[PDB]
């Protein structure tokens, strides 16, 4: 509702990124992992310019789709796991009410310019009284693999975290067919010390 | 386009290698919560 991250139409259950290794049997780290008070309001002005702007832009997103379905998450990342049998993957899990086909797409910016996109159709499952979206171990591109090496081979977290200032991920759900957005999350990145975060309804 | 070594130089290089002058996220208003992890 206004305690959790979603929309009049469309809720996120799940969310969580990871590597596991094989061997006989399989063991897994969690990098991040959300599962589903009022959430807190970040004002959406002050992150504007950690994401695309002018024309296919989170401000334009914003100001037209219903804004009750855009959030901020802080992630505190955790770093500390292990090369032969790794797989990186990152799984999700939607509900709604209703029955659609959602289209879901995630950018990967740095600087506020996006590097890679993602996007995959998702279709409903019917259980209960209402109706499931799961994305599924889907693969983490290169990219993403890569500046998890880059990142851990530093020698402080704090540099991490530092670099980390300018790597954003915006991720836009919308309706197939009624080009309704359903959900648009923003995500920007920390490291723990230690694997947590906040989220946040934004607002204007 | 490993638009990603411009990550690391920005902060580890760090301002010989060109990227735009970027505001870190303390210096903006933003909830407390926001750097308090949970526990």
């Amino acid at each position: 509702s206004m305690r959790s991250i979603a929309s009049s139409k469309l809720w996120m259950l799940e969310f969580s990124a990871f590597l596991e290794r094989q061997q006989d049997p399989d063991t897994y780290n969690k990098h991040l992992f959300v599962h589903i008070p009022y959430l807190e309001t970040v004002d959406i002005r002050q992150i504007y310019d950690k994401f695309p702007e002018k024309k296919g832009g989170l401000k334009e997103l914003f100001e037209r789709g219903p804004s009750n379905a855009f959030f901020l998450v802080k992630f505190w990342a955790d770093l500390n796991t292990n090369e032969g049998s790794a797989f990186y993957g990152v799984s999700s899990q939607y509900e709604s009410p209703e029955n659609m086909i959602i289209t879901c797409s995630t950018k990967v910016c740095s600087f506020g310019k996006q590097v890679v996109e993602k996007v995959e159709t998702e279709y409903a499952r019917y259980e209960n009284g209402h109706y499931l979206y799961r994305i599924h171990r889907s693969p983490l591109c290169e990219y993403m693999i890569n500046f998890i090496h880059k990142l851990k081979h530093l020698p402080e977290k704090y540099m991490m975290n530092s670099v980390l200032e300018n790597f954003t991920i915006l991720q836009v759900v919308t309706n197939r067919d009624t080009q309704e957005t359903l959900l648009c999350i923003a995500y920007v990145f920390e490291v723990s010390a230690s694997a947590q975060h906040h989220i946040y309804r934004l607002v204007k | 386009e490993t638009d990603l070594e411009a990550l690391f130089n920005a902060v580890m290089n760090p301002k010989t290698a060109n990227v735009p002058q970027t505001v870190p996220m303390r210096l903006r208003k933003l909830p407390d919560s926001f750097f308090k992890p949970p526990e």
